[PDB]
């Protein structure tokens, strides 16, 4: 639609409060996203995938570390997302290590 | 093959020293003789500049923990930072410890070169990381002898290190458990109320010290020593460099195939993690029961002093209530200990009959070593 | 870590001096304490490190009425040791009372080594039960030891005094010593004087100079028990991790020792394993069943066949076993020690927990009973009367050994959930 209302759909999804139930949390989202909305930084999608693999080795989820490698092939393959660096950077930043659990997810 | 020797010899090993069908077959007379000279010299000079054999000998002892002495002192200094989060620590802290252990042990009689190459690192941290979750020593490979130490081979040796580190740690954690059990069964020797729960906690601990201690010897005679013998046999024979790295491809594959990194039996390591967590639960419970016991002892001591503070009665009525509390707290302690006991039994049963389903003869050998009595594995109730 | 040994009594000082001489022979060192120029091993287990690296043994020289200590004094091994640990009755009570009055200076010597040492791991006692000099003094010192340090270890080496039967109060003295030994010690190395006597007569024609020869046997035992600590291996390079496996409960810490050489004046593991499992290769003497068995082998062996060896003994079912929670036969392999003449390298060792020793305790229990019932074997000693007017220490030791023999027999049962 437009990025200002699209930030407001995100505040309706994460919070259990709507857009007029709270607009102050939405006011924090415009505090950060504004002055950072446009790309001005170097981005390479090769490295951020190679840090999700290096994290899944450290999780000892070693079947899914090689299952991400076949799913990361599909991420380039379909290619409807303009920046494939951003969504992987987001999920990598929101990570944790709930230790070893092996066992493939069968994609 | 000879032109892959001489050209390699003159540029990366840096020796400018000399090395010099109906077509009557002139070739075969000279070629083999030239070979018999050149390849032996490439495999003599390179060892006496940066040793290939000495650093791979040191790799078994210091990184794969074969030394014993040094790893014991290194773990008597680095204990608090590894029971702490590794999200709040960095490399130089870990580096500072190392010098003290190398001077104190018999690494002071070893050459300066192997100590200089020996250094610690801390890898990229998990967002919930602790010192036991990831940690490694480095002992970095450099020089032209990294033609035997493949980059992938070193990247797998720290993957080995973490599992070995865990098992070697748990053998000192259980031994703190046994030490506290001792120490506070010679402080509590005259009380009747605690004797049952004490003896049941100790009987619970002694099956575990056993189970893990005899697992540790399978690691000694198969995973490290028998894989070091095959390396020594295939370095003793070798006529070219390509065999020395082929042995290096066996000195990893044996280790990772028997330390459960292989694909068929990851499910077994997922069960082996839980017994370590149960040992943690046993630590919690023993420290709590001896804390309640230290509290009764201190209650008895303040009882002892109140008598002489009164006489020179009116303190017995306060004592009977404390005695009543301590006497009624006993069956709850019994109930928690028996749940932990049955839990551990019900997982040891699944573990020992899973070695008699898994792939490869090697892991079936472990199941015999753990129980000779047929206490488990024939009769699943505790005989 | 750092282990301090303790020796008291004339017999204990004898076996300690023989042990340190035996390690001077074992290691590549001079009798000056000086390492030779062709010398590897760890020398931080029992060697206090002097500054010429005089590897001074961490043993405290304790005695009463010194007689053989004068022979210890004039020796070429008196320059090997002496960190100034030397010190100036044949009964329990007199040794006890004289021990308490001089306890401060010996504890000063203890603190001198202990703060003088780097760290501390345990106190290993050389002791003879009912030795006269050893009894009383050692029991009082053991009381001082655990009371002073609850964070430390105490292991004892104790002989069982039976030389085919004169000191007639020796049952009472032994009762007091083993009463302290069960409740105030952390691990006990029990030795049988009769079994070692039978083997010493077996190998030789000797009966009279027996002490010197069994000293050879026992020093091979103590060296073997700490060889995996002194030498770079991988497991049981600490005392406590060695001790912790065999003990299921803190009153069962009594250790039967086995040894395949008897007359010591290719090869493989499966032979000596089934050799050792037979109890005439054990130099210590209803149904009895082992609680836990541990083997360590030192010699010329191929390690790659040992799992097939272990497979065989699993098909043997050669020891009946204890019907509760799991124990196994527990194998370790150590390096054969260099720097000494090494003929017949292969020698095995069995450290095991067995119930049959309770019967040996029952022998003393029987003997004490008849002497107590005769009213005739205290002989009215002034130390015994003044220290104890009511003579209730015999009662306390008797109920303790009764509870212990009941613990033995209840552990023999398939139920040890019940009280012992």
């Amino acid at each position: 639609k437009s990025p200002n209302v699209l930030l407001q759909n995100l505040c309706c999804r994460i919070l259990g409060r709507s857009e007029a139930d709270v607009a102050q949390q939405f006011q924090y989202a415009v505090r950060v996203i504004g002055s950072n909305f446009a790309p001005t930084v170097e981005r390479d999608e090769f490295l951020v995938a190679e840090k999700i693999k290096k994290e899944l080795i450290r999780q000892r989820r070693e079947a899914d570390a090689a299952l991400f490698s076949e799913l990361h092939r599909k991420l380039h393959s379909q290619g409807v997302l303009k920046n494939k660096w951003s969504i992987l950077y987001l999920l990598l930043s929101l990570s944790e290590d709930p230790r070893r659990q092996p066992s493939k997810v069968s994609s | 093959l000879i032109g892959k020797s001489i050209n390699f010899l003159h540029q990366v090993c840096h020796d400018q020293t000399p090395t010099t069908t109906d077509l009557e077959n002139a070739f075969q007379g000279k070629i083999d003789a030239a070979y018999f000279e050149t390849s032996k010299y490439l495999l003599d000079v390179l060892n006496k500049k940066y040793s290939l054999l000495d650093h791979m000998q040191a790799m078994r002892r210091y990184l794969l923990l074969g030394q014993g002495d040094f790893i014991r002192h290194l773990m008597d200094l680095l204990k608090p930072e590894l029971v702490r989060p590794a999200t709040t620590l960095y490399q130089h802290n870990l580096t500072g410890i190392l010098e003290t252990a190398v001077r104190a042990t018999n690494a002071q009689f070893d050459s300066p070169e192997i100590l200089r190459r020996l250094d610690v690192r801390l890898l990229e941290v998990s967002p919930g990381d602790t010192g036991w979750d990831v940690f490694s020593l480095d002992y970095h490979v450099d020089g032209p002898i990294a033609t035997v130490f493949t980059r992938e081979c070193m990247s797998h040796y720290l993957r080995v290190f973490n599992f070995l580190w865990r098992a070697k740690r748990m053998e000192y954690i259980l031994t703190d458990i046994r030490k506290g059990h001792m120490c506070n069964a010679k402080l509590l020797r005259n009380m009747p109320e605690f004797s049952g729960v004490l003896h049941q906690c100790h009987i619970l601990a002694s099956e575990m010290v056993h189970f893990i201690h005899q697992m540790q010897y399978y690691i000694t005679f198969e995973v490290l020593e028998c894989s070091w013998d095959e390396l020594w046999n295939k370095v003793q024979q070798a006529q070219d460099l390509d065999h020395i790295i082929a042995a290096h491809e066996v000195f990893l594959d044996t280790i990772i195939s028997r330390c459960l990194l292989d694909s068929d039996s990851r499910a077994l390591l997922n069960q082996l993690r839980a017994v370590f967590d149960q040992i943690i639960e046993l630590q919690n419970a023993q420290d709590a029961i001896y804390r309640a016991a230290l509290e009764e002892l201190q209650r008895r001591l303040q009882f002892e002093e109140k008598k002489k503070q009164r006489e020179i009665a009116a303190e017995e009525e306060e004592e009977n209530k404390r005695i009543g509390e301590f006497k009624e707290s006993i069956p709850k302690m019994c109930s928690q200990l028996r749940i932990l006991t049955h839990f551990y039994q019900g997982i040891v049963q699944q573990f020992l009959v899973l070695l008699t389903t898994s792939s490869d003869e090697s892991l079936r050998f472990l199941s015999f070593r753990l129980d000779f009595n047929e206490h488990y594995k024939a009769r699943e109730p505790r005989l | 870590r750092e282990i301090i040994t303790l020796q008291l009594g004339q017999c204990g000082n004898q076996i300690g001096f023989e042990f340190w001489k035996q390690l001077c022979a074992e290691h590549g060192i001079s009798p000056e304490g000086i390492v030779e120029e062709f010398a590897t091993d760890r020398k931080d287990v029992f060697f206090y490190q002097a500054d010429d690296e005089h590897y001074i043994p961490r043993a405290v020289l304790l005695d009463l009425e010194p007689r053989v200590i004068h022979s210890i004094l004039n020796s070429p091994y008196a320059k090997l040791y002496n960190p100034e640990n030397i010190y100036l009755g044949n009964n329990w009570a007199s040794g006890f009372s004289q021990g308490e009055k001089i306890h401060e200076d010996i504890f000063d010597i203890i603190d001198r080594e202990a703060d003088g040492s780097d760290s501390l791991e345990g106190f290993v006692l050389c002791h003879s039960i009912a030795g006269g000099t050893g009894s009383g003094l050692g029991s009082y010192l053991l009381e001082r030891l655990n009371d002073r340090y609850p964070k430390k270890l105490v292991q004892t080496y104790s002989v069982f005094p039976n030389q085919d039967e004169d000191v007639v109060v020796q049952p009472y003295n032994s009762l007091l010593t083993l009463k302290r030994l069960t409740q105030n010690a952390d691990c006990v190395v029990v030795l049988d004087n009769t079994a070692l006597n039978r083997i010493a007569t077996d190998r030789l024609h000797i009966q009279n100079p027996s002490f010197s020869q069994i000293n050879q046997l026992v020093s091979t035992i103590m060296s073997a028990s700490t060889t995996t600590l002194r030498y770079p291996g991988y497991m049981n390079n600490d005392l406590i991790g060695l001790i912790a496996s065999l003990i299921p409960t803190p009153r069962l810490h009594f250790l039967m020792t086995g040894y395949t050489p008897l007359t010591t004046d290719k090869t493989t593991v499966l032979d000596v394993m089934r050799r050792l499992l037979q109890p005439k290769n054990v130099m210590v003497s209803t149904n009895h069943c082992y609680i836990a068995i541990l083997n360590i082998i030192q010699g010329e062996v191929d390690p790659t066949q040992v799992h097939k060896s272990l497979q065989r003994i699993r098909e043997r079912k050669l020891a009946n076993f204890i019907p509760w929670g799991p124990a196994s036969i527990q194998v370790a392999l150590s390096r054969k020690s260099p720097y000494l003449p090494s003929a017949h390298r292969v020698s095995g060792l069995m450290m095991a927990n067995h119930t049959s020793i309770s019967s040996l305790f029952e022998r003393t229990c029987r003997q004490y009973d008849k002497l107590r019932k005769r009213e005739a074997f205290l002989e009215q000693f002034r130390k015994e009367d003044m220290f104890k007017d009511n003579f209730d220490e015999m009662d306390t030791s008797r109920e303790i050994v009764q509870q212990l023999i009941d613990e033995y027999h209840a552990a023999t049962r398939p139920d040890y959930i019940s009280w012992g």
